[PDB]
Formats: structure tokens, C-alpha cells, sequence
């Protein structure tokens, strides 16, 4: 702010004022709010909770069975060398 | 988990006919106090002409 002597400014703005309205009441409210109906447990999704498989490993089970047969050809006797 | 007051706040839209209009006079509606209105919209229906 600057002021300057000699025109100096109004020291107020004084009582001249022109008082328009007593229009500044705020009506304090006054409310009861209720929020009841019934509510039933329960919400249907598509899924959730779920940790879907991104691959799965390989997943197998065993058998075996049958019993001890064989066909057999042996090698010709030979001279022993040494000994 | 709810947002109570968002749940328990009414969010509407009605409208109103206002009717005393004449020449050069501030036409004042006002407005129906408690309410927090978010927009208005004012038709001058001038006897059927717009």
C-alpha cells in the first residue's frame, strides 16, 4: 500500500455503507437417516479366491507287470591259453 | 466396506414451472433452501415461442 499527501486515502471506508440484507442465516438442519433393508450373505462372481495353473507340470501313473522268460544261444567252448 | 455418506445422499434432478413474468422486472426463483444445488436450467417458454 502506498498513501499520498496530500490526496490521501479514505481512512475507512465509513457510514455511508449501504447495509442490503439481513439475509445471513444459515438454518442449521435437522435430519434422520436410515439405510435398512434387508441384506442376504452372499454375492455371486464369476471366480474368486483362485490361483489358475499357468502350465502345468506333466502328471502321470505306473504299471508294470509281467514275469522272467527267455530264448537263449551261448558261445562254443574253447581251448583255455594259460593257467 | 461402504462409503455411508455417499449411500445415504439423494442425488436428483427435478423441475418446476414459475409463472409472474413481466417486462424490464427482475424475475426472481428462488432458490428452496437446504438443498446443494449443482446446476440449473431455465426454459423461457414465452407463450409457446422460444
Amino acid at each position: 500500500a502506498l498513501i499520498n499527501p496530500q490526496f490521501p486515502y479514505a481512512g475507512p471506508v465509513p457510514i455511508p455503507g449501504p447495509a442490503p440484507t439481513e439475509t445471513m442465516p444459515l438454518l442449521n438442519y435437522r435430519v434422520e437417516g436410515r439405510i435398512a433393508g434387508i441384506q442376504q450373505a452372499r454375492q455371486f462372481m464369476p471366480f474368486l479366491q483362485g490361483p489358475h495353473r499357468a502350465v502345468a507340470e506333466q502328471t502321470y501313473h505306473a504299471i508294470g507287470t509281467g514275469i522272467q522268460m527267455g530264448q537263449t544261444f551261448n558261445q562254443p567252448l574253447i581251448n583255455t591259453q594259460e593257467g | 466396506i461402504l462409503p455411508l455418506i455417499d449411500l445415504s445422499t439423494l442425488y436428483n434432478l427435478e423441475n418446476s414451472a414459475q409463472a409472474g413474468l413481466t417486462p424490464n422486472v427482475d424475475f426472481v426463483v428462488q432458490y428452496a433452501n437446504l438443498y446443494r444445488y449443482l446446476s440449473t436450467i431455465a426454459v423461457f417458454d414465452n407463450g409457446g415461442s422460444f
